[PDB]
């Protein structure tokens, strides 16, 4: 709920305007972001076949995008990120993942970590 | 008069601060680098021993 | 053997890039991860074997008994260093960092501080 | 097999999730237990694939020792060629989710009432 | 139609030939999107192909999508990139056309074999836009991709 | 036509509808801006005509 609520909603909005244009272009930035993001989110709801996931990861990665992070990122490399990141938090922040799992939820603190993790991780993922 | 004193003020402390910060970093980071390499090595081998056991038992 | 256990500070590493080892770092992240995440998943041992009960139900007999005794009596090889001089190649380049570079550098650094005092004053 | 549907009082609503690992699904239609949900889509949507990865997902849940987070899986195959099934099974085998799993398999060959019946049967088992 | 509807279950790979495509004169005249395999899904063909195809599928579909634009705007009008992709789709389409040994009588050109690697690769190149400089109908009714290239020369 | 066909139709008619709409607002978006932008400009070009305007 914490990550998704907004997203469900976002996708909704995204979707009508997702449907709009794409006429080799689109128009205002606001929406352009939503699209960019959206597109990302689309990847986020994606998943290859033979690839079921754990909720904490899922929430996690979603959290990233939601938190407006990878909307910068460009689509093939999202996928790439996603992996990298995922194995990363698993690796590193299994601790944290542990926490989130534990709390059964993100905690603002878990978030704070996550975000932090992410931001750097993201940074590493990129640069 | 007063301009040059504060101007020199920044520049002289700058070259220090930066160099003492550079010095402190390299010690721990260079020991970390060494460390991490040892890390990566050890892993692989226990893996190599581990893998053989699974393989032959199969 | 084991595992090296050690510490990774990512903004530190990556930035370091003394040219003669720089390249390794950029690659070195990606190489390490391969091992890291992989090993975390696998198990190290497989199942075990009750040779007697299986043997009793085999009809090409005494073969299982042969393999059984030989297996239990047997030890597999191990895998071994090409390089534990690298271990030391560090302390030498660490001499490079400190004494050689440290001292002459340190002196310059200190002086500027004291210098700055007076040129604030 | 003749078993009553639970009474109102016997019923109790959901408060439970349940996951499938499908990012999208668990996100946007966050998975619950005790329910019913139409999975709908065309031929080889990986239709089955979609389901499979979910089943696979339950592995962790059967490793997820909360008992109401351990799931005994029931797969009703209606009119499903043995070959297909063989594959399916084959996946399941690989996944050996099968250990906590009944696979009721009614390939097209089965006489029609049998095929008809099978779900109810499956149903009985799940009740 | 119920029958085919049923039918599908029993199948392993379904090749649905697109009469529309046929109608495009195309030969092989397939419905590519429905030239399919349950022995296809990402690893049931594996992804190169799959993806290449997904890209491909995407581009044609998208080309369909773009048709909609064109429906307003024209035979040479859109965003250029889109034009590339369109073209790529039109080319790809053509590259999919292949002579027939059987119907060499009809076609006037004997069928081809592009053994798979050269096949995947073939498209992969086009996808790589390698050929782009090249023209589409030079790919029409070809086997091996080079021969299409060759054919371009043969045009001019 | 036969109902399918009708739908076949419809599908696209909507698509069209959208598409038309797409342009509509899109154009309008461009427009929306554009009209505003006309101010200094308008004036400006109107300006351009100075001279004959007079002499």
């Amino acid at each position: 709920k914490q990550v998704a609520g907004t997203m469900k909603l976002e996708l909704a909005q995204y979707r009508e305007v997702a449907a709009f244009a794409q006429f080799g272009s689109d128009l205002d930035a606001a929406t352009q972001q939503l699209l960019s993001r959206g597109v990302r989110l689309t990847e986020l709801l994606k998943q290859g076949q033979y690839s079921p996931m754990a909720i904490e990861e899922q929430v996690a990665v979603i959290y990233a995008g939601v938190r407006g992070y990878l909307d910068k990122l460009e689509p093939s490399k999202i996928t790439k990120f996603e992996n990298a990141f995922l194995s990363h938090v698993i690796s590193q922040h299994q601790a944290l993942l542990g926490k989130i799992r534990t709390d059964g939820k993100i905690s603002e603190e878990s978030d704070a970590k996550l975000k932090e993790i992410v931001t750097n991780f993201l940074a590493g993922f990129e640069a | 008069q007063l301009e040059e004193v504060k101007q020199a003020s920044i520049k002289q402390i700058q070259d220090a601060i930066d160099m003492e910060k550079s010095q402190q970093a390299l010690v721990q980071k260079r020991h970390y680098l060494f460390d991490v390499q040892r890390n990566n090595i050890a892993m692989a081998l226990e893996v190599t021993y581990r893998e053989r056991l699974h393989r032959v038992y199969r | 053997r084991k595992l090296a256990l050690k510490t990774i500070d990512w903004v530190a590493f990556g930035e370091i890039i003394p040219r003669n080892q720089k390249a390794v770092a950029n690659s070195l992240k990606s190489w390490n991860e391969t091992l890291t995440s992989r090993l975390a998943t696998l198990p190290e041992k497989p199942p075990a074997i009750d040779w007697a009960y299986y043997k009793a139900n085999v009809a090409k007999a005494g073969l299982v008994d042969d393999f059984e005794k030989k297996f239990n009596a047997l030890k597999v090889p191990i895998p071994e260093d090409k390089y534990t001089a690298q271990v030391d190649a560090e302390e030498k380049e660490d001499v490079k960092s400190c004494a050689e570079f440290l001292t002459q550098s340190k002196t310059r650094i200190q002086e500027y501080e004291k210098e700055l005092e007076k040129m604030r004053n | 097999v003749g078993l009553k549907a639970p009474g109102i009082i016997p019923r109790i609503s959901v408060r439970e999730p349940m996951q499938t690992g499908i990012k999208a699904v668990d996100s946007l239609v966050p998975i619950g237990r005790g329910q019913r949900e139409l999975i709908i889509g065309d031929r080889q949507t990986g239709k089955t694939s979609i389901a499979i990865d979910t089943i696979i997902n339950q592995k962790r849940f059967n490793d997820g020792t909360d008992e109401k987070k351990k799931l005994y899986c029931i797969y009703v195959a209606i009119g499903q060629k043995r070959s297909t099934v063989a594959q399916l099974v084959k996946r399941l085998t690989d996944a050996d989710a099968m250990k906590y799993t009944i696979v009721v398999s009614a390939t097209a060959s089965d006489a029609a009432p049998l095929q008809y019946l099978a779900p109810y049967s499956g149903c009985s088992m799940g009740e | 139609d119920p029958a085919p509807a049923t039918t599908f279950a029993h199948l392993d790979a379904t090749t649905v030939l697109s009469r529309a495509i046929a109608e495009l004169g195309i030969y092989p005249a397939v419905d590519p999107l429905d030239s399919t395999s349950r022995i296809m899904d990402p690893n049931i063909v594996g992804s190169e192909h799959y993806d290449v195809a997904r890209g491909v599928q995407k581009i044609l579909q998208d080309y369909k999508s773009l048709q909609d634009i064109i429906a307003i705007l024209g035979m040479d009008e859109l965003s250029e990139e889109d034009k590339l992709t369109v073209s790529r789709a039109r080319k790809i389409q053509r590259f999919l056309s292949q002579p027939f040994q059987v119907a060499e009588v009809f076609t006037g050109h004997l069928g081809k074999l592009v053994p798979l690697k050269e096949t995947i690769k073939g498209f992969q190149q086009i996808l790589a836009g390698e050929y782009d400089h090249l023209p589409e109908q030079a790919f029409y009714m070809v086997g091996p991709i080079e021969e299409a290239v060759a054919k371009a020369d043969k045009l001019a | 036509a036969t109902l399918k066909d009708i739908t076949r139709r419809l599908k696209s008619i909507k698509n069209i509808q959208k598409i038309t709409k797409s342009m509509k607002m899109v154009a309008a978006a461009k427009y929306a801006r554009a009209e505003r932008e006309l101010k200094p400009a308008r004036v400006y070009g109107v300006g351009s005509l100075a001279l004959y305007e007079k002499a």
